[PDB]
């Protein structure tokens, strides 16, 4: 899995990968790794499938929940809490071989300017969690390759558009080096899914926006 | 025996009767809450789940323990199965089983009046669920509308002259605080919430302020 | 204690009184549950097992609660054993047994009226079984039809004398709808199920809507 | 049971006109407490949380049990998520939901009346929050003052008349101890703030030389 | 065992062979692994007898009581939630050797497209799960051999006769390539089981049927 | 231990051997591992032997138990399930060297045809249950030898009497191949036990009747 | 309810009525106790923790089981955090907290008095501390005197009279037994809190030493 | 990781290092290791980050939740007491591998002398704790090189800005040798964190004064 995350001036976004794997076989060419978790945050999770699809499935349902019992939403610290309480409560099976790591991209609405209200949040099995304040960061097994990608691409970042492109690429490049991560499909019409989160809310990305995405950066390695 | 129970209904029947209206009634867009709150901040009429909403009459802190539970009801079936199967019937029905063990067992009745609605899914035609529970557990199926709380036979007259199907949200509301002006008058003493079955997943929205005084 | 219980007794007695009725008949093609009910979607009459159905009279939580905890017996046991070994007589008797612990111990005895229904397996040849459960645990084996809720004397007097073993569908649904509306009618403010003998498995099926109006004509 | 409730009510309410009086007042600085407190030891004033503070009025062991659990559920609930998560509204509601089990269902109800305020975060501009809950678990919200124990319509009258929104320091002592006297010195009183310009934890006190000045000075 | 599914226009197939097995000793030629687990599911397991059977009979019991105490009958996707609880729950019992990997074929009368309302959500031990795209799926120690087969012939199904065709030669296949899976018993008439399920829905395939296909295919590889 | 069941015209037959082991020694030889669990069922056991007894004991009791609680007997579906159900609730003990499975025939009084009214139902340690359809069916350390020769006999049986020969004859090739079951002991003049059930219910095969076929397979083969 | 709550309270004052009398004063020394009892072996004064004493009037069993639940209180308090984070001030919070629960809910209510008293820690300048908590849980801080246990008026009014601030050791005994008076070692149990000790302050004053402070 | 503590007239100043890593890798570099934890304490961890900042969180709640519970703040021997006791609760996760060792930086108001008003005490794994009387101390992979630069500076402590210079160089100094402790990064301008704490209580001090010391620092070593 490759799942990347980086703050753009005005919002923040979310990219996830598709590819599933038993060993060296591929068993999915379709998964969905990034949920819109609530109306400003996005969760994508690294790891065992069905441990990661339980963590977004109850972290969504536990956040909803907090909102209707109390009137308001919980303060984005309180999420990261939260989700950080959930990982931390995996560790043992996560030590017999049931580990999923999330990645936490949020928008808080409660920030002093909206420009940089974006958030990053990375987290361990040990249920450590880190703000990243350097814009962008990536977990799975291709998010080395993704990072020290975005090392690069960051300064290309000025708006959505831009992020969704570099988010793109980053994941392009972690499926160049990592077997584990699904590159783009062109045969069957398969691409990265993405999520962008702005003052409006979080929505998911077109995958048509993907797509011609895809085939720029493709055609541009190419040539 | 028959007399403890004569007495529990009583001091429920009086706290509900001593208490604000509420009214819901369904609506071309969906169903209308519409209640008496001079308060700011405590709420009578809240969401349950994507497409259920849920209003009270009575002693506040006893139908919002009676709101928690439905809303951890709610969350807890919609997770060990899929969100789809959370129905307005199903709440009803807990409720209604809920308030039984409450009259018949708890040190004081609930002074109480519950209905849970329930609007289409987005892009389906359904006609809206009204329900309605009250103090001893008996639950009731209603077409139109519903009257909880205080005095509530005129205000049930006064919408069985003036309500019609499919009405406006404006003609509903103005319909609606009819009904409960003949049961005892503007924004900082109402509060106002619609399931509006136009909203893609939550459909469950305040009125409040500017939006609601221009109605 | 003897005050009490008759106080209990004169409570339950009461509370089923009243409630609106419920008639259910053996016809030619398995049983038939006729109960008035306004609603679109709270329902008296339901499903318990293949062969087995359900059906109350009183306050609605606490016939459904019983309607609830009859399933869950009759589903436990059909997987502990096997389908076939669940009975209507079985699920009348823990109704009985169950009812009695309600009436004599709980806070509030339920103002409930049970009836149990099973008809044959398919291809099979056994007549219906009627089961009556009463607010207190007493159990009647009844071999024509059972009535419950409200004034019964008018209805169970109207079936008395206009009920015939084997009739048919709309028959047995023309002498139920006469005899309720006797002690007390259509589509909106009816409830209607059957079980249909005829059926391969399940055979609980309710009538509903344009079947139930193509019924009544 | 109804003679039992109103028992209850009626010792409770009895019991609260008995003991002293207790006032709260929002003003330009934050939320202002003074309560009639002749103790050197005993407080009936205190913080709760950063922006949120408590005043009680009735039986000390009592309004003190329930004091020591809102500082429990407040820091439990700040730990379990965020601190800023824990607001005003929510501690007055769990005071309702707990203080209506008290009345209903402990031994001898609880001879409390009590007010939790919320002033708000540093550099915000957030009207105070004033919520008054009753020993039966009512809780009403209101906009300006909140009188609590003893006589409390001489009081609410002189408040009714005097109090004016955004009033200085001194001013709303000034109609405090005003407002008290229709039920006094530096000895008989205990004054505190929610004071809305402290950066982290708004609850301070007023007490002794500090005091004196606010009262003249 | 190979247990398949896949979609055909309008409906859903599903087929198992007849095998059963003590390591190389054949202990069973005759056993039904595929199971109408409701009006419109049937489940297929592989992996030990025992735990497939009871996993069979709880879960159809359990959708059954659903419908029974609420009136209406599971959502789809509470119908797959509640097989992989039930899978994940069985998880410490599997690695102790008491493994059982169910296949899901369904229809779904609540699908806005009637014509793709088909259904197929595959299962791992720890409880993932996953609705197929891609149009067929197969479980056991056969599956991939069967779902190699299914990449072949996949495009000549275009009906429900053409569909359950795929899915008995698939089943061939598997037979073929893996002494656990069995073929067709010409001399004791022993054919794969096959449940065939549309909008009237889910059938028992006859046996004659799953005869005659099977001695096409046989007919079709001998010249 | 070996245990054989075969279906016969209107009927089931079941034969079991009477050795006992310890390792390499015989410390039994007229155990009876062939139980009348009710009226129209019989079990046999293989493995160790308290679990053995136990397992044909309380589930006698067990059946017994339900027919009096519900004034009807359990179908036959229902038995099997209540066999299997005690046999997964071993599988601990079995892990730890305690194995039992029993071998279940029956005759269905609630079977279309009363003709195919037998049943032979075999479990394997997990509690797995399988309905046998062709015809005949053994458990045991000599299971295998005398599946393999019944396959080869089976074709003989048309009545209860070749039934009875034919299940003889499979355990005493059983125990001609394996050491673990016992052979006819003519010098004591014990002999494998057997229960015949049709649609008059389950009888014991009297120790004559054995006796004699035993010995006809003797000289047979001499 | 107030009567079943009036009636607790009635047999409370009563039982504590019957009861011999103990009284508390601050004095320059620290703080004194001096209570009526002719018993060689049952004591109504104890101590609690290094500068907090404990003073009782009514049932022997009863302040005896709230003197011990008192010591566990001090001295697990000290135990989970420091020594010097015990107080009397909590002590006495902590003794009004019991006593509410146990005259609210217990079979019967306590026939009990209790007095908490602190003095300065050594070499600290502090003026003593004096609580008194009674049977219904109700607390007082006091400056003075305390007086505890029958008929109290008279010695109150005796102390109000007779009492100096910073009295020493002879002169504060001489008034307490006179107010007490309103008695000699072989009827008597004194002891003090002596602000000049190191650590633990209390000490007894016992037979020779008692009687010598007697002339 | 690695956090300094010393004391000078009057006061006490604490400060740790930014870096954060797994294994080789550096996964942080702007990591807030110390804590105001009350206003007259300060606490900074070393070990594993999630432990640490769990650490951190908890224990300043538990100290404001005693003090609102009482009227009045825990004795500074208290604080040590309790912090002792959770890491104590935290032994077998750490023999697990989740180690985080606390450094306790305080002024005591209740002190005689106001000028040793200065606590620093250091803790074990076990919950054993010791109250520091040589002046500095400090906790984390570089501790060792830190402290021995400390033995070596600590005369020049003076006054609070002295130690604060010392403070920082002895992270200097644990930066050189240990790969685990980050020095301070000229090119992003991340800087070690401090906290000063004297009669006016603990306060943050601004990274603008810590960049100037540390490029004092700098420029005096080439
Ligand atoms: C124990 C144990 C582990 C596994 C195992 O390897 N389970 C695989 C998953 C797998 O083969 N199947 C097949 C059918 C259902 C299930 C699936 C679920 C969801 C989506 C696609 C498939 C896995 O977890 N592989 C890992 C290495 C993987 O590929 N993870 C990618 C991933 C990340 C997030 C997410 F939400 C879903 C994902 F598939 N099984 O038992
Ligand atoms: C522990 C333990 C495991 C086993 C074991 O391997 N037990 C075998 C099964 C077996 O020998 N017997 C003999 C008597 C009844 C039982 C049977 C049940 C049902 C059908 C046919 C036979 C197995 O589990 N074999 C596995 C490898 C197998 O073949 N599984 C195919 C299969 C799939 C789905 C299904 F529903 C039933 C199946 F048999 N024994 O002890
Ligand atoms: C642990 C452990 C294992 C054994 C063990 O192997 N115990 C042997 C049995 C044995 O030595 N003794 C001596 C006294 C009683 C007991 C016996 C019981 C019943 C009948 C004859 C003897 C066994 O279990 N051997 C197995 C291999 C065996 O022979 N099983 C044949 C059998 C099948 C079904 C049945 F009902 C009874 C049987 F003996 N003992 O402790
Ligand atoms: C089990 C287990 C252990 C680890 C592990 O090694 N986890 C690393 C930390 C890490 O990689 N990540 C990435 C996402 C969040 C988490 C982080 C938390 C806080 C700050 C920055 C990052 C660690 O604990 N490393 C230790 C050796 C470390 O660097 N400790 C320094 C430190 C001390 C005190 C403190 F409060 C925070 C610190 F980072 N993961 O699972």
């Amino acid at each position: 899995t490759t799942i990347v995350a980086l703050k753009y001036p005005g919002g923040v976004v979310m990219a996830g990968d598709r590819r599933s794997t038993q060993g060296n076989m591929i068993s999915g060419r379709d998964v969905r790794k990034v949920y819109i978790t609530d109306d400003y945050t996005a969760t994508g999770i690294a790891g065992t499938a069905a441990v990661a699809v339980e963590f977004a499935r109850l972290y969504a349902v536990e956040l909803e929940h907090y909102e209707k019992l109390e009137g308001v939403p919980l303060t984005f610290a309180g999420k990261i809490n939260r989700l950080a309480i959930m990982v931390r409560g995996n560790l043992a099976a996560a030590m017999q071989g049931l580990l999923a790591l999330p990645l936490l991209a949020g928008y808080d609405i409660h920030a002093s300017d909206p420009q940089s209200a974006g958030r990053i949040v990375s987290f361990d099995a040990a249920g450590g969690w880190n703000i990243e304040e350097e814009g962008y960061q990536a977990v799975g097994s291709g998010s080395l390759f993704a990072k020290s990608s975005m090392k690069k691409l960051y300064s290309q970042v000025t708006d959505g558009d831009s992020g969704l492109r570099v988010a793109v690429e980053a994941l392009y490049d972690a499926a160049d080096d990592d077997s584990a991560t699904g590159g783009p499909d062109l045969v069957r019409g398969i691409f990265p899914t993405a999520v962008i989160i702005d003052a409006d809310g979080a929505v998911d990305v077109p995958e048509s926006r993907i797509a011609e995405l895809a085939r720029a950066i493709i055609e541009s390695r190419s040539g | 025996m028959e007399q403890a129970m004569r007495e529990r209904s009583e001091l429920a029947r009086k706290g509900i009767a001593r208490a604000k209206s509420v009214v819901a009634l369904a609506y071309a867009g969906g169903v209308l809450f519409v209640a008496e709150n001079p308060s700011r901040s405590l709420q009578k009429i809240s969401e349950l789940y994507d497409r259920v909403g849920f209003a009270a009459a009575g002693k506040f802190n006893e139908f919002d323990n009676l709101r928690r539970g439905g809303i951890q009801f709610a969350d807890t079936r919609g997770y060990a199965y899929d969100r789809r199967d959370v129905t307005g019937r199903q709440l009803a029905n807990v409720y209604a089983q809920t308030l039984g063990t409450i009259f018949t067992e708890q040190a004081k009745p609930y002074e109480v009046e519950l209905c849970v609605a329930e609007v289409a899914h987005y892009g389906e035609t359904k006609r809206p669920e009204l329900y309605r529970i009250t103090y001893d557990g008996s639950i009731a199926d209603e077409p139109h509308f519903v009257v909880m709380g205080g005095t509530t036979e005129p205000i049930a007259n006064a919408l069985k002259e003036s309500y019609a199907e499919n009405a406006s949200l404006t003609d509903a509301l103005r319909i609606a605080v009819a009904a409960l002006r003949a049961g005892s008058l503007g924004v900082a003493s109402l509060e106002v919430a619609v399931l509006d079955a136009n909203r893609p997943r939550r459909a469950f929205r305040r009125i409040t302020g500017s939006a609601l005084q221009a109605l």
